[PDB]
């Protein structure tokens, strides 16, 4: 199912596939804009480590890390692949299932519906 | 132009101090006309002396004796490199910078204690509590 | 990942009340929180606890006289860890700028021989007084300083006579200090040791090279100062830092030879005849052999029952066999 | 022979004058070469910084892009419509093969014709029994060309060479170094 | 002396290396100075690191370094070898020379031209003349 | 025509299991000898049976690779690294990337239980 | 060459935080932060340049849509150790400050064709 | 003056260094350190260093607050910043500025305040 | 490739610049080349005469891009900046004596019998080992082989201009020197004809969704504004596909292999570097020769160092 | 006739135009007929190898054949030696990583064929555990392409006769330019004063790398495109 350590014929070091969890998930389609571009590909990155992932240097402010994963992050066709790259790489993994827009019919006319009682609300335009 | 009639030409033009001073400074002889001063003090020559090639007629003359590249004054520097045909005194008044500071040069510090200290211009991303007791 | 080896823990309490926050692994890029002040610091103990110090990313204040000396340490350290300052022990303000901000304070300010400008009282009793008195008025939480081994006052050698009142005033004056004796270091380019007996027209004894101490590694040394550094439960202690096994002057000549396969030359002399011998050659101005050194050749080390040793700070001193072959290696010639 | 050479004095370089002049034209392996060092009157004058140029230059375009009143973008838009990559595996040779191409149809109407791209898109016909059933017409007129020779490695732009002999050459007869044109 | 007499390694590694060639041309002649590369760092001054260190070349820069016989000097010419420049994310690439061999002028640039290369040289040799030699023994 | 170098073995991927075993039991062979001449080359501190026991460790960390690709892989790369070794490619900075062990005491602090990594945030 | 920080005739600031010279720098050696300044204006409160990273490619300078960030011809800024070299926003407003005239010429030459 | 630091030793600064900039004295930002806490936290590398030597470039915010109202007649300001000296693209984007609210209204990229009247 | 990938056509004028300055370009490479090869061998002064003539050509690239080494002037649709206003006449008048230049280059090394002594019957190179060698440039037009990639896959405005192609017939290290010692004459040739050619128009290719707009233009309209702000945030996205795009550099066959996924950073790019195929040739070339033959060779391959490793 | 008086040249007449006239154009149509060329080639070389090509592509001027590994031997000795394609210039040797296949990389070949002036792609598959057939029996020039592929990537290249590093440092653990591997690597160097020698130890950076691909566009830029295909190689449809 999953390779062991000291098999790997990539020569990453051991502590990658021993104590580093990733994620696997389809990114959300973004609430600032409509465009949906981005929500296909099926990304693979690395939950961050507590002590290494960033600290301020005290000289200029800048971003220090320890994390050598923190950038890196891997584009799939589909889930059952990212599964099997992940598999072949002895990394421990997660799967975030997506979500999606439950389908409702929408019509122009329903904003003029005819209202037998009081009305609920003043719609505007 | 290499020859010594030249030397000799320039040094009866420039007289014997100049002489004495362009020799312990630059090393060669030059003679041209002034054209401006700094605010740092060096003093500008540009000269017409046909034998002189490319890229040698227009020369600074330091003020000081431990002189410096980067003691000349920004617009001069630009002048002395051949970047404009019109010296920084030249120039008209419509192609000047507005200041609404006072202007103030600084040449390069670096090894002295002058040199700058750089340094972090925000305070920390992250602000501690500032601890506080009550009573029960 | 790399970590804080020096560090039992990551937030730390300094004596002064700082409070000490370590980020990062522990690599170039960390920084421990500590700031310290390394008297001496271009020598060849320095040198070594710089290393050291600067690996984690504590900041290191070097006071130095010569600029040319120090530049190897900048090397050891990630930007703005290593910072150098211009001092003189006859310049109060500087040692006072030297050791303002600082949690930790050692001192490993001392010389050999005498100079034109500093005898032994000047350069071991007054320099520790001063940087004693700036340790105490500027309250530095720790304050660490080493003095030689056999340091008794009433001894018959300048040097050990100096630095036991040394570190009587340093006791008067800090109350807290910790004290450091350390035996004879060797290593990589010592001094008036291994490299010696290994590049020397002859070494001559005036005491047929009889005399006893335990020889200790100087990157030992370095390693029990930084524990010390770095544990506060070392305050007012005096620590003996020696070797594990007691060697013989000729004995170590004799293994040196055998490391070496060539046969170093020994010749004994009277002890009045080598005294002169030295004191004329103090008239030239690079370091030579001192009269007080040969004075000293009469002396063998003497461990103080009652001190800390390496034991307590969990440390297993290297043997001076194991090292020869590493430590002597650019002679064999072969 | 253009190229050839040209007097020292058709030259921007500085050279020498007065009797110096007929010292160096005597003294000269070859009279017409310049010394190398530029005309200080002539050369980069006006500084690059003082161009009067600069205070009158504007945005260079080109007619029809620059037209305010003819042109929808999208129809000099060259980027989206570039050339798909097209994939062509063995099964799409074979129903080249067997049903003919959309230029010169080999394929029934109705049903027969959509049956027959189904059956070849199935596997029914493989590559092998499609070259077999291929008559000589189709192997000749489609495959090799129209005389039964194999096509040669397309080359886009043919060049073809000429050597250059004689005056006209770089260098003279006895060097190892033609000159192709 | 020291000055008047400026004889660097020239272990050059990259593009810097250009301009560090351009330096000694007709046009700049560090040669008019003193300046004279010489291949042997025994018989050398100054090593002027000119160019991208990799993780591959540093022992080899830092066996050149201690093979100088002192007193020696090191110029850092170059974004490459100041802070690891434009390959400062790279896998293979030192970020920066002066984790191998310590410095003592920084000449920013990529490459930096044959004039700042050049002030960069007057710093050090401003350096050497307000050195105490003696005067820092008589210190002692 | 480009020619191989010294020590060098053309890529060939063993199609059974006991022809591979007998070529890494040659390479350990080829390892046990080299151990000397690795000593001399890179001027180490420790002893020969000292890297001795380093191969030994080395040739043991894959003894239960199973599938056959995965060992031929790695009978390649370690005949690369041999290699590598004997022709003096390597320097002694690298040569030492081997040895992480025979280094000295890197400090006091190298936590073995939760509370102890827990102080250090490493937990 | 280097980098300096210009200002508006008024003495205003022109770098108004819009970060684009941090998006397109090849050698990602600017590092930026803003907010919104006590008088409601959009402005940074640290602007770096590693000039340890920078390539002196110039994309900076021809990114920044009003101008702030430009490069001085000045080359002859070499200094004694690395610290020096890490720019900070008061350096680089001091560079603007000093070099002023000097841009401008280059400007007012150059400026049609960019 | 007189600052105290971490250690409970004290930091002494000239009045006129601990200055944000020339012609202000306090932060102009809520994230902007103050001369105060940079000393506080880098007084190791500001030992024996000349302070009169560092950059200091003046505080533009109270250089725009020095610049006149400008008053225009309509509903809309427009203005670009522009060089009227030199050649070339020099200002910054032309915006436009509504000015029917009371009070001044800041241009967006150089801080110019306008006004109806 | 970048172009190709975009489908996207440079302007007339860009075209021309670009041919202009790639024989520039070609000229500084060769000076570097033969008088570092010259001063390999012994003959230092070569050395200092063409670094003058380099000097004067970085002149020019100074001026048009503002960095004497790197340019970064030739961009995906054209040119980053068009000609400065008197660039054209100093080109010419350095052309009217390079020729001057190159003669005298020529008179210490062509008729030389130390130099035919150390490059005569040296690195010798058969025509069917040139091809299966993967050499190419003068390395493989020294054995005899007529291939050249402007004659061959006319790229930008080399099929405007009249230039001809040298070959040589013993593959030693003297015909190469020879081949490039006429391809100095032939950059000059293309040099003038582009001076006396150069046409008006656009620099870079005018679809603002390629390349940023004019600063006027960007601080006026809103269009412009946009795409400028995108340009150099996002940047623009490739076409899906691959291409690889082989141009005639002065060391030989330069070529990129990118691959574009269909968004703003490559998939892939592998460049192939000339040199790498040379100095993997070397130990064919180079068995049997002396030591100093060695140095001779690697003077001839002409070798950088960044193309061989990237 | 002296340089003097040599006619100044700056101040002689410009040229001057006042509308420049540039047709638009689309730059894949000067391909066409090449593509169609192409596509004719492609044929031929199919039905010539049936065993053997997977399948071919055509992109403007670049033809691409499709290959498993096991027949590269053969196609390559064909392409090479066949009178009418004669390609003798190994071109470059290349991995690229596509970690969705089941088999990452793929491995690319470019030939040249100086007779007659025409290129050709030629690609196949591997894993990091199935090697692929070596062509340096064929080409010579492909020993260090393959020796880069390798080290680049890891590819194996079966029958090479020094297979090693050509790149990365001695004792380089791990693949670059894998999809997998970090930017910045695992390891970094420097000097140690207490042991006198160039040590490795874990990455860390004083600043961390920031990856600025977070901003990519949110909408599909590009579209379908158009298709070059010959009416000559398009299915019929019926009727
Ligand atoms: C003028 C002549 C030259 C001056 C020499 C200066 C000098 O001594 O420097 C040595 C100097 C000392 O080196 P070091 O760095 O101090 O290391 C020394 C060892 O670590 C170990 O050092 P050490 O502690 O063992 O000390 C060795 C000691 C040797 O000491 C002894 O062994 C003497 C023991 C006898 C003591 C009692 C004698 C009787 C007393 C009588 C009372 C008066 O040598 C000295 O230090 C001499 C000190 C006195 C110098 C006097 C100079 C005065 C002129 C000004 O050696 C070097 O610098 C090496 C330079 C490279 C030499 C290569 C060429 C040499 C070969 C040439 C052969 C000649 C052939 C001619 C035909
Ligand atoms: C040309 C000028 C040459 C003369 C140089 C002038 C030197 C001026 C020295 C002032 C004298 C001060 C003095 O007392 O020097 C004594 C010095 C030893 O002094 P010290 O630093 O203590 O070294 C002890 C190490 N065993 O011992 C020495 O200084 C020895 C110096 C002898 C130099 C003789 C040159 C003739
Ligand atoms: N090495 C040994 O065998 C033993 C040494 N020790 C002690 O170890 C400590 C250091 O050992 P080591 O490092 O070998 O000694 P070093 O001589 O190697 O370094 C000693 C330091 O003392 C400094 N120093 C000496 N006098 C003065 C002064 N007057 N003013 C300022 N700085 C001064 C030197 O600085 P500069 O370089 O500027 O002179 C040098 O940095 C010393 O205290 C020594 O007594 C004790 C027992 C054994
Ligand atoms: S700093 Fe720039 S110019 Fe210098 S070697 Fe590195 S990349 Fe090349
Ligand atoms: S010059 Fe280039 S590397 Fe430097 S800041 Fe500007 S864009 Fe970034
Ligand atoms: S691009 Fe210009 S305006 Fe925008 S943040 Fe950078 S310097 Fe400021
Ligand atoms: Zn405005």
């Amino acid at each position: 199912d999953n390779v062991p350590a000291h098999e790997i014929v990539s020569g990453a070091p051991a502590e990658l596939s021993r104590n580093r969890v990733v994620r696997i998930y389809q990114q959300a389609k973004p609430a600032t804009q409509s465009g949906e571009y981005g929500t296909f590909a099926w990304r693979l990155d690395w939950d961050i480590v507590d002590v290494a992932n960033r600290w301020e240097n005290d000289l200029i402010g800048w971003q220090s890390s320890g994390d050598y994963m923190q950038a890196t992050q891997m584009k799939f066709t589909s889930k059952e692949s990212a599964i099997k790259f992940a598999n072949k790489q002895g990394w421990d993994f997660y799967i975030q299932e997506p979500h999606h827009r439950k389908f409702r019919v929408k019509q122009y006319a329903n904003n003029f519906v005819h209202s037998y009682g009081k009305l609920k609300h003043i719609r505007t335009k | 132009s290499s020859s010594l009639y030249r030397v000799l030409r320039n040094a009866w033009e420039v007289g014997p101090r100049s002489y004495w001073k362009q020799l312990n400074s630059i090393g060669d002889t030059k003679s041209g006309r002034l054209v401006g001063t700094d605010i740092y003090g060096n003093k500008f020559y540009e000269t017409d002396h046909q034998d002189e090639i490319h890229l040698r007629t227009r020369y600074v003359e330091y003020k000081e004796k431990d002189y410096d590249m980067s003691q000349v004054e920004p617009g001069w520097h630009f002048w002395l490199g051949y970047g404009v045909d019109t010296a920084p005194c030249n120039t008209p008044k419509e192609k000047l910078p507005i200041r609404a500071y006072p202007y103030k040069f600084q040449p390069n510090y670096t090894g002295t204690p002058g040199a700058f200290v750089t340094y972090n211009t925000l305070k920390p991303k992250i602000s501690a509590w500032e601890p506080v007791t009550k009573q029960r | 990942m790399n970590s804080f080896e020096n560090l039992a823990q990551d937030v730390n309490i300094t004596r002064s009340g700082k409070t000490l926050i370590a980020k990062g692994t522990g690599g170039r890029s960390s920084r421990t929180g500590y700031t310290a002040t390394v008297f001496g610091a271009n020598g060849f103990l320095g040198s070594y606890l710089t290393a050291k110090l600067a690996k984690h990313g504590t900041t290191v204040v070097v006071p130095y006289r010569e600029e040319m000396a120090k530049r190897h340490l900048k090397v050891t350290g990630d930007l703005g860890v290593v910072n150098f300052l211009e001092m003189d022990l006859r310049n109060l303000e500087s040692i006072d700028e030297a050791v303002r901000h600082s949690d930790i304070v050692v001192n490993l300010i001392g010389r050999e021989y005498e100079t034109k400008n500093f005898n032994y009282y000047d350069v071991h009793v007054e320099g520790a007084r001063r940087i004693a008195e700036a340790v105490k008025k500027h309250n530095i939480a720790r304050y660490i300083h080493v003095s030689a081994f056999n340091a008794e006052i009433d001894s018959p050698s300048e040097f050990n006579h100096t630095k036991g009142l040394g570190e009587q005033v340093t006791k008067d004056i800090v109350p807290w200090a910790t004290i450091v004796r350390p035996a004879p270091m060797f290593g990589r380019e010592d001094k008036w040791f291994l490299d010696r007996m290994a590049r020397s027209p002859c070494l001559v004894s005036a005491n047929k090279f009889q005399e006893t101490s335990n020889p200790v590694h100087v990157i030992d040394v370095a390693a029990a100062l930084e524990r010390i550094c770095f544990d506060d439960s070392t305050v007012a202690q005096t620590f003996e830092l020696y070797g594990p096994q007691k060697f013989t002057q000729k004995q170590i000549i004799d293994m040196v030879s055998e490391t070496l396969r060539k046969e170093v030359r020994h010749i004994e002399l009277p002890k009045a005849l080598y005294q002169a011998y030295t004191k004329a050659t103090q008239a030239i101005w690079w370091p030579t052999y001192s009269p007080d050194q040969v004075e000293r050749q009469f002396l063998s080390q003497k461990i103080d029952p009652s001190a800390k040793t390496f034991n307590d700070l969990d440390l297993t001193p290297m043997e001076l066999p194991d090292l020869m072959f590493k430590l002597i290696r650019p002679y064999r010639v072969n | 022979l253009p190229g050839g050479p040209v007097p020292v004095f058709k030259k921007y370089t500085v050279g020498s004058k007065g009797i110096w002049e007929k010292l160096r034209v005597l003294l000269a392996i070859a009279p017409n070469r310049s010394t190398g060092n530029p005309i200080v009157p002539l050369y980069r004058v006006p500084t690059p910084g003082s161009r009067p140029e600069a205070n009158v230059y504007q945005d260079p375009s080109s007619y029809p892009t620059n037209d305010i009143a003819e042109n929808p973008y999208w129809k000099r838009d060259h980027r989206r419509a570039y050339p798909q990559t097209a994939f062509f595996d063995q099964k799409t040779v074979t129903g080249l093969l067997e049903l003919g191409s959309e230029a010169t149809p080999r394929i029934a109407d109705g049903e027969a014709g959509t049956k027959a791209l189904a059956n070849i898109a199935n596997g029914g016909v493989s590559f092998t029994q499609a070259l077999g059933k291929s008559s000589k017409d189709v192997i000749y007129g489609e495959v090799l060309t129209v005389n039964g020779l194999p096509p040669v490695a397309p080359t886009l732009a043919p060049k073809q060479w000429k050597i250059i002999e004689g005056e006209a050459a770089i260098y003279p007869k006895g060097y190892p170094c033609r000159t192709f044109h | 002396a020291r000055q008047g007499s400026f004889w660097p390694v020239t272990f050059g590694l990259a593009c810097c290396a250009v301009e560090m060639m351009h330096v000694s041309a007709p046009r700049y002649d560090q040669d008019r100075l003193g300046i004279i590369f010489r291949a042997s760092p025994r018989q050398s001054d100054i090593m002027i690191v000119a160019g991208t260190l990799t993780n591959k070349m540093a022992p080899v820069l830092r066996q050149v370094y201690d093979q100088m016989p002192e007193p020696r000097w090191v110029i850092s010419m170059g974004s490459c070898a100041n802070g690891g420049g434009y390959y400062h994310f790279s896998y293979s690439v030192v970020r920066g020379c002066d984790r191998i061999v310590p410095v003592d002028v920084y000449v920013p640039g990529c490459p930096p031209t044959s004039e700042a290369l050049m002030y960069g040289v007057f710093q050090l040799q401003r350096k050497m003349r307000n050195t105490k030699i003696t005067r820092m023994w008589y210190r002692k | 025509a480009i020619i191989a170098t010294a020590f060098a073995e053309t890529v060939k991927f063993s199609g059974s299991k006991q022809e591979l075993q007998k070529r890494t039991l040659a390479l350990y062979r080829q390892f046990l000898r080299g151990a000397p001449t690795f000593a001399d080359l890179y001027e180490v501190q420790f002893s020969i049976p000292t890297i001795r026991t380093k191969i030994r460790q080395e040739f043991e960390r894959h003894r239960f690779v199973d599938d056959l690709s995965i060992q031929n892989v790695l009978y390649a790369k370690g005949h690369m690294e041999y290699q590598e070794c004997i022709n003096f490619w390597k320097q002694q900075a690298q040569f030492l990337k081997y040895f992480p062990e025979e280094d000295d005491i890197q400090g006091r602090h190298q936590p073995s239980n939760f509370v102890d990594k827990f102080l250090k945030n490493r937990a | 060459g280097e980098h300096a920080l210009r200002r508006y005739p008024s003495g205003e600031e022109r770098c108004i935080a819009c970060k684009l010279c941090e998006a397109i720098c090849p050698a990602l050696a600017i590092t930026i932060d803003a907010e919104e300044r006590i008088d409601g204006s959009r402005r940074t409160t640290k602007y770096d340049i590693d000039m340890t990273k920078c390539i002196y490619c110039g994309y900076c300078q021809e990114s920044c849509p009003v101008d702030a960030i430009v490069e001085t011809p000045n080359v002859e800024y070499a200094t004694e150790t690395r610290e020096e070299l890490l720019y900070n926003k008061e350096k680089l407003l001091a560079n603007g400050d000093k070099w002023e005239l000097e841009l401008q010429y280059a400007l007012d030459a150059d400026a049609p064709y960019r | 003056k007189s600052i105290i630091s971490y250690n409970g030793n004290t930091i002494e600064i000239p009045e006129e260094y601990t200055k944000q900039a020339p012609n202000r004295d306090s932060t102009w930002a809520p994230a902007q350190a103050s001369k105060t806490e940079i000393y506080k936290n880098n007084m190791v590398r500001f030992e024996q260093k000349d302070l009169s030597k560092q950059p200091m470039p003046y505080a533009g915010i109270e250089l725009i607050a020095q610049q006149p109202v400008r008053f225009v007649h309509g509903n809309t300001a427009v203005c670009d910043g522009a060089n009227h000296n030199g050649p070339g693209a020099q200002g910054h984007p032309k915006i436009f500025i509504n000015v029917d609210a009371p009070g001044s209204h800041a241009c967006q990229y150089c801080g110019t305040r306008y006004e109806k009247e | 490739a970048v172009e190709k990938l975009l489908n996207v056509e440079v302007p007339l004028r860009g075209k021309y610049i670009r041919t202009m300055f790639g024989e520039i370009t070609r000229v500084l490479n060769h000076l570097m080349s033969v008088c570092s090869h010259a001063m390999d061998v012994g003959a230092l002064t070569p050395f200092l005469w063409g670094f003058e003539e380099r000097e004067k050509l970085m002149e020019f690239y100074e001026r048009v891009s503002g960095a004497r080494l790197h340019a970064a002037y030739v961009r995906p649709g054209g040119v980053s900046q068009d000609l400065p206003a008197g660039l054209l006449d100093d080109i010419y008048m350095w052309a009217t004596q390079f020729g001057d230049r190159l003669d005298e280059i020529e008179e210490l090394l062509t008729d030389n019998r130390i130099w035919k002594l150390r490059t005569v019957n040296i690195g010798t190179v058969t025509a069917q080992d040139a091809l299966n060698l993967g050499l190419s440039g003068p390395m493989l037009r020294g054995s005899g082989i007529p291939f050249d990639i402007r004659k061959n896959a006319p790229y930008d405005a080399y099929d405007k201009v009249d230039f001809d192609v040298p070959v040589g017939m013993n593959g030693d290290c003297y015909d190469r020197y020879l081949i490039r010692m006429a391809e100095f004459r032939q950059s000059l040739r293309i040099i003038e004809q582009c001076c006396n050619d150069m046409p008006a128009g656009a620099v870079k290719v005018e679809d603002f969704k390629i390349n940023s707009p004019p600063r006027n233009l960007m601080k006026e309209d809103m269009e412009a504004l946009i795409h400028h702000f995108l340009l150099y945030t996002k940047g623009y996205s490739v076409p899906p596909g691959e291409t690889y795009t082989a141009i005639e550099a002065p060391k030989g066959e330069m070529g990129v292999y990118v691959v574009s996924d269909g968004s703003e950073r490559p998939y892939k790019c592998k460049i192939r570097a000339p040199g790498f195929a040379h100095l993997g040739a070397f130990d064919h070339i180079a068995r049997g020769h002396f030591l100093p033959d060695a140095v001779a060779i690697i003077g001839t391959m002409d070798l950088v160092f960044g193309e061989v490793d990237r | 006739p002296s340089w003097e008086n040599i006619k100044d040249i700056r101040l002689d007449p410009k040229v001057h135009v006042d509308e420049v006239y540039e047709p638009i154009v689309n730059p894949a149509d000067r391909y066409l007929q090449h593509v169609s060329d192409l596509h004719q080639y492609a044929k031929y070389i199919m039905a010539a190898l049936p065993k053997y090509i997977q399948g071919f592509s055509v992109w403007k001027d670049e033809l691409t054949l499709h290959v498993a590994p096991s027949a590269v031997i053969p196609v390559t000795t064909f392409l090479r030696d066949n009178t009418s394609t004669q390609y003798k210039s190994i071109i470059d040797i290349t991995a690229v990583d596509y970690p969705s296949r089941e088999n990452r990389f793929e491995v690319v070949y470019n030939f040249l064929s100086v007779r007659h002036n025409s290129r050709i792609r030629l690609k196949t598959y591997a894993t990091e555990v199935t090697p692929v057939p070596s062509i340096t029996c064929l080409y010579e020039g492909a020993n260090w392409f393959e020796r880069e592929a390798y080290d680049m990537y890891g590819v194996f290249f079966e029958g090479h006769p020094d297979l090693r590093r050509i790149m990365t440092d001695y004792g380089f653990e791990g693949h670059p330019l894998r999809k997998d591997f970090p930017l910045t690597g695992y390891t970094e160097v420097r000097w140690d004063e207490e042991k006198r020698r160039v040590v490795y130890e874990p990455l860390e950076l004083t600043q961390a790398f920031r990856n600025f691909s977070a901003g990519s566009t949110a909408w599909e830029p590009v579209g379908p495109g158009r298709d070059d295909r010959p009416d000559s190689f398009k299915l019929p449809t019926p009727k």
